[PDB]
């Protein structure tokens, strides 16, 4: 829910296609989101243009990595809100002491599980078999495990495949099992 | 349109070292040995799990940066003891620290705090006042040790900033001592005009290279601009990987003729390849069986050894960086370029400036730098040059295109042993 | 025999006869576990009832010297601790231990009191013997044959029964839970002074049962119908009856009016059971009431249980805890067992052969020819 | 054994030996961890409800089991790629629940009961050459008496073993185990004992296996609780682990 959604630009009319999920639509009527555009006097297919639809993803995943290693802190208290760029060395058993006030701790403005549920949410919005099990209906679901879709399935598999690869590079998505087990 | 018509081709617009003839060649590689330099750090060669970093390894890195150098300078300089920085001090004592700015502006010789390690200080900072320290320089993330006073207990005085001690240089076995000079060709992204996609300038630095015959190309990053103006608005109809997988192939296949040795440096600003500093090397392109030999995809930064002669290269704009942070009394460029070899590494500055992000363990593993390189390669956006810090060759050779306008690259020769002279000759020369 | 003369035959008996070499070849069970006879628990009972535990010693010298020092009135043998005793106070809380001992057997007669009739409380005679005579074949024969221990040791208690010492290692292993199982199959005769039936067998007679059945019925007619006469007169046979339903019972009493033997009585009783068919083993229950061994589980259930040393001499009797040859059984006689005053007699009439030339010999002999074996399968294995 | 596979999944019955060595995701973490535990509280939920023998425990539990998909048929075909995947499943989401259900000793008592549970209705589905095959591969060693040595000793089998027939004695093959493994059976006197080995019939077999699964199991746990504190500090696993027993389902 803090999530932002994909956005992505019709290169033909110009108009914002916000994605939140595989799917758009009820019944009969439903379908792949990246199928047709928002606009309803576009007839340009977004599924179309799945290059560019890579590129920006890439784009995005770019500017939250960047907004991650930005490491910017917040004090958390309100009579505070210090916001710096600087971790300090000292240190209470919170966390980093916040060095305008002294007496409160520094808190990341962008976790690590921020970005871990960004990419997630990345995965989710291109995730067609789990939006087949769960997110859809039955009706729904047996309208779109069908032909005609399967181009549009492969391009989804292809687009999830690079958020797959981001997350495969991610601390936060692999659990080492030796660790844990001795 | 620009680009294709210029005049000043080939023009030498700096040079250093013994004169040479208008004409450069090389061995082609023949006699040439190329690796990684051997130190006791193992090199980064492949990828690293990252976006996961704890404030407490932050802390622990930072901290143990600070305890490292200090020991070593502790040692130098026949220090007896450091004192906490934050603890009052009515004598005069020796405090250990690193230099920060007060607040998230640019540094101002008012605004100077030095924040102590764990060790020596629990972390503790003190505002410093700059009154009484006839000389300095400044930077945010210096590993300093000043001599002064606390009477206040809130503000410390320095009255005397330690120099800097860069490490010892490398002593080149004999194996190389019967090896010919070697030619060095460098030059840095971008490759291609902010307004095409085609790697004109790139295609003039690969017939250069077959014309002169180079023993090595240094070519850094970036390869596909995160910044060109047709990446940012999604103009392209190919995918990013694509167009580098392209760019590598010219190249590669280009430079065949030539036989030359190929170490290619990431950029941060590679559109295509993962944004964290210290970056692994590409991995994304397999060359053919006959390139294998001759391909080296390294890792920013990289420590290169060549017949003995300890290059050392960054892609990241370190001069642009720490210019807009280093605060002095009264050249600012070798200035700088003395504060990276004296902190002993390839990337001293604490925050880091915003378009760079640092993986900080992988910045405790990877930056340290093992000796003081022979040649130093940092490109930057600022001007091209060749300069002699504390007997190490930096050369900035500029970016090959500059906007709409061809650049500049650089060509050196360097040969162990020489005369310390390991850097025969060395030009900054226009595309 | 006069028990004021104790005190004065204790230590010589001590110095020159008690069998120490042979004693510690068995409790050091050939070295093979370092530590083995250094860990072991003994204990001491002295002049005026004198309890004192947790001894150990070092070795054969040792032993030697403070039992010699001491002259104990009694010595019983312990568990193999984790460590030696003699420090239990060194050891941390929990950390001492009780290892390995013998699985050891106590039968008493005492305990066979309420199913016999010719003595009472401590007194034995020789027709009561014979219940310990069936005891051990009963007994060691499940032991040789059910469990497969090989190396068993039947001792005179000195008085009023038996004990037996398992002695294999895997014996020697067993938790207290094995021991428990152990004690619990070879127990039939549960109950006590309140209950008449105590032995009730299913329609199923365990093949155990079976050849504890097949020894007792060897031996039955000689103990019970001549030497006991369990059927003599009516206030003895009125318990038999008690023993069975009482719809024959009527039935079997004007048949007891009329026999003049109890060898007959059983015939009539065994006719009348027969032609009465769930009841064909009551028989069986009869004679295992008044023939099978009683097993107090609480002596062979614990590993830290201190049992009467073999070769003691008994505070009351003075006879020799002997061990009894398992094939001379039925020659074993519980009245002609060495007292320690015939002993000193015998010593006194006359240096590592000196008790050859006492009464005692046979009885180390025998004692030697277990331990041989002991060895043998030692060295074999 | 399409990509990645290996011997390392022999049969489908385990004792749940030796750990997982391997990197999963998270998501598979919690799936695997999910669906274990709704597959344990479905194992509980009809014990409570049914009797473990009867026919309708059996045709509810293999229903949720196939629903789950998780191994519970043997399949005489070979290790097929899927048939690997769910046992690796099983494999991992064991270990899995085991480091969220030792916190506390009554939590671990519910994880035994149900494992046991889960482990009996398995064996109860395995086929006597299955079941031998899983005997061998984890050093049980059960035979098995002779068919020599049971006529041998044919009258003293009939006698020990309560209610059964001459010809159905016949059709029965026996087990020789060490007496102090018996305990619960030759305390009350209920197997034959000769020369320190009872004669256990097969029914019962399961019993014996369990108790040895039990143990190890019991011994596994504290063990893992004893190594808690190395879990802990990852928070990602922490809000799964430390809350799984309260899990909405
Ligand atoms: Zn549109
Ligand atoms: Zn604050
Ligand atoms: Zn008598």
């Amino acid at each position: 829910r803090d999530c932002e959604r994909f956005k992505f630009f019709c290169p033909k009319c110009g108009t914002e296609n916000i994605y939140d999920n595989v799917f758009d639509g009820s019944g009969l009527q439903i379908e792949p989101g990246l199928k047709r555009c928002s606009k309803p006097e576009c007839d340009a297919s977004p599924l179309d243009y799945v290059i560019q639809v890579h590129n920006k993803l890439l784009l995005d995943i770019r500017r939250y990595i960047k907004k991650y290693y930005s490491g910017w802190l917040v004090c958390e208290e309100k009579t505070c809100q210090n916001r710096t760029r600087r971790l300090p060395l000292s240190f209470s058993r919170n966390g980093p002491i916040c060095q305008a006030c002294s007496k409160a701790t520094l808190r990341s403005e962008y976790p690590e599980k921020a970005l871990y549920t960004q990419l997630c949410f990345y995965r989710f919005i291109f995730d067609w078999d789990y939006a087949l099990e769960k997110v859809v209906s039955e009706q729904e679901r047996g309208h779109l495990k069908k032909k005609l879709f399967q181009e549009s399935e492969n391009q989804y598999k292809k687009l999830k495949s690079t958020v797959d690869q981001v997350l495969s590079r991610s601390g936060y998505s692999e659990v080492n099992l030796s660790k844990l087990f001795q | 349109q620009k680009y294709g018509s210029r005049t000043n081709r080939g023009e030498v617009v700096t040079t250093y070292g013994e004169l040479q003839g208008t004409t450069w060649n090389g061995g082609s590689g023949s006699n040439t040995n190329v690796e990684l330099f051997t130190s006791l750090d193992e090199p980064l060669t492949k990828m690293y799990k990252f976006m996961f970093q704890k404030l407490m390894d932050i802390r622990e890195v930072v901290s143990i940066k600070i305890e490292e150098l200090g020991a070593s300078l502790k040692d130098h300089f026949q220090i007896d003891e450091f004192t906490s920085v934050s603890l009052p001090a009515q004598e005069t004592v020796t405090v250990l620290g690193q230099i920060g700015c007060d607040s998230n502006g640019k540094l101002n010789s008012k605004s100077v705090i030095l924040e102590g390690d764990r060790e020596h200080s629990a972390g503790m900072q003190v505002p410093v006042d700059l009154s009484e320290l006839k000389d300095y320089s400044l930077f945010p993330g210096q590993v300093v040790i000043m001599e002064g006073t606390n009477s206040t207990g809130r503000r410390f005085v320095p009255t005397k900033l330690y120099e800097g001690v860069p490490l010892p240089f490398h002593q080149p076995s004999k194996e190389f001592e019967e090896c010919p000079q070697q030619m060095v060709i460098t030059a840095c992204g971008p490759f291609t005009t902010s307004d095409t996609i085609t790697y004109d300038a790139l295609k003039d630095l690969i017939d250069i290279v077959n014309r002169d015959r180079p023993d090595i190309c240094i070519l850094l990053g970036p390869f596909l601009d995160a910044k060109h103006e047709q990446i940012e608005n999604l103009q392209l109809t190919v995918t990013f990987e694509d167009v580098f997988k392209r760019c590598l192939k010219m190249i590669i296949e280009g430079t065949r003729p030539s036989g030359c040795h190929l170490v290619i440096v990431p950029s941060l600003r590679d559109v295509h390849h993962d944004p964290v500093y210290p970056q692994p090397p590409f991995s994304c392109f397999e060359p053919a069986k006959e390139d294998k030999e001759r391909v080296h995809f390294v890792a920013d930064p990289c420590t290169l050894s060549v017949n003995g002669v300890v290059i050392g290269m960054t892609s990241t704009d370190l001069l642009f960086h720490m210019g807009a942070e280093e605060i002095s009394s009264s050249d600012r460029f070798s200035r700088i370029l003395r504060h990276i070899l004296t902190q002993r590494s390839y990337y001293p500055l604490y925050p880091p400036n915003e378009e760079i992000n640092i993986d900080y363990e992988a910045l405790y593993s990877y930056t340290p730098m093992p000796v003081t390189p022979d040649v130093f390669i940092v490109p930057s956006e600022l001007r091209y040059f060749i300069k002699d810090v504390t007997g190490c060759i930096c050369i900035n050779p500029g970016r090959l295109t500059k906007g709409l306008v061809g650049g500049t690259y650089a060509r050196f020769l360097v040969k162990s042993g020489a005369m310390r002279s390991t850097c025969i000759s060395a030009q900054v020369v226009r595309v | 025999y006069d028990p004021a003369s104790l005190p004065d035959v204790l230590p010589l008996y001590y110095r020159r006869l008690f069998p120490f070499y042979q004693y510690f070849r068995w409790l050091n069970y050939g070295g093979v576990v370092k530590n083995y006879f250094q860990h072991r628990e003994f204990s001491f009972t002295l002049k005026d009832d004198v309890y004192v535990r947790y001894q150990s010693f070092n070795n054969q010298s040792e032993l030697e010297k403070e039992m010699q020092k001491m002259c104990p009135y009694k010595i019983d043998i312990g568990a193999v601790y984790s460590h030696r005793p003699s420090l239990h106070n060194t050891v941390k809380s929990g950390t001492f231990q009780a290892q390995e001992k013998e699985l050891v057997f106590d039968i008493d007669m005492t305990d066979y009191d309420d199913v016999r009739r010719c003595c009472s409380s401590a007194d034995i005679c020789p027709k009561c013997w014979t219940l310990m005579t069936i005891a051990v074949r009963i007994l060691d024969r499940a032991l040789a044959e059910d469990f497969g221990f090989k190396h068993r040791l039947w001792v005179y208690s000195g008085r009023r029964g038996v004990h037996c010492w398992v002695c294999d290692d895997s014996a020697r292993k067993l938790s207290q839970a094995e021991r428990s199982a152990v004690a619990e199959y070879l127990s039939v005769v549960k109950g006590g002074e309140e209950t008449i039936k105590k032995v009730q067998l299913p329609e199923t007679i365990h093949p155990f049962i079976g050849k504890s059945l097949k020894m007792v019925e060897r031996y039955f007619e000689k103990y019970a119908l001549v030497d006991q006469d369990i059927l003599e007169n009516k206030q003895c046979w009125d318990k038999v009856i008690a023993l069975v339903p009482e719809v024959a019972r009527e039935s079997l009493l004007r048949e007891f009016s009329k026999a003049r033997s109890s060898v007959e009585r059983w015939d009539k009783l065994s006719s009348c059971l027969e032609a009465t068919r769930r009841y064909s083993n009551i028989p069986k229950e009869i004679m295992l009431q008044f023939c099978y061994p009683r097993l107090d589980v609480n002596v062979s259930k614990g590993l830290n249980h201190l049992l009467k040393s073999p070769f003691s001499v008994h505070p009351k009797t003075g006879r020799i805890s002997v061990p009894i040859d398992c094939k001379k059984l039925d020659q074993f006689d519980p009245f002609s067992v060495p007292t320690i005053s015939l002993i000193c007699s015998e010593l006194d009439n006359v240096r590592t052969r000196d008790y050859k030339r006492t009464s005692l010999a046979p009885y180390i002999k025998v004692f030697e020819q277990f331990l041989d074996k002991l060895d043998q399968s030692r060295k074999g294995e | 054994t399409g990509d990645r596979k290996g011997d390392l999944y022999p049969s489908s019955l385990q004792f749940y030996q030796h750990p997982p060595t391997e990197n999963i995701s998270l998501i598979e973490f919690e799936t695997f961890a999910i669906e274990r535990l709704k597959l344990l509280k479905a194992v509980e939920n009809l014990g409570v409800s049914y009797v473990k023998n009867s026919e309708e425990y059996s045709k509810k539990l293999e229903l949720e089991l196939r629903k789950l998909k998780f191994p519970y048929r043997p399949l005489h075909e070979e290790i097929s790629d899927d048939v690997y995947d769910l046992r690796r499943k099983d494999h991992i989401s064991h270990f899995i629940l085991r480091l969220a259900y030792c916190q506390s000793e009554d939590l671990r008592r519910w994880f035994i009961q149900q494992e046991m549970d889960l482990f009996k209705f398995r064996f109860g589905l395995l086929t006597k050459e299955s079941v031998q095959e899983f005997l061998k591969l984890n050093d049980l060693q059960y035979v098995a008496i002779s068919e020599d040595e049971k006529n041998m000793h044919k009258e003293d089998l009939m006698n020990s073993s309560f209610g059964l027939s001459l010809t159905k004695m016949e059709d029965t093959e026996f087990y020789k185990v060490p007496f102090q493994a018996a305990l619960d059976l030759v305390r009350p006197r209920k197997v034959f004992l000769w020369r320190g080995f009872a004669f256990i019939p097969h029914k019962d077999i399961v019993s014996i296996v369990l108790n040895d699964f039990r143990a190890k199991l019991s011994k596994a746990l504290a063990l893992s609780a004893r190594s808690l504190p190395v879990v802990q500090s990852d928070e990602r696993l922490q809000p799964l682990l430390n809350h799984l027993s309260h899990s909405y389902i």
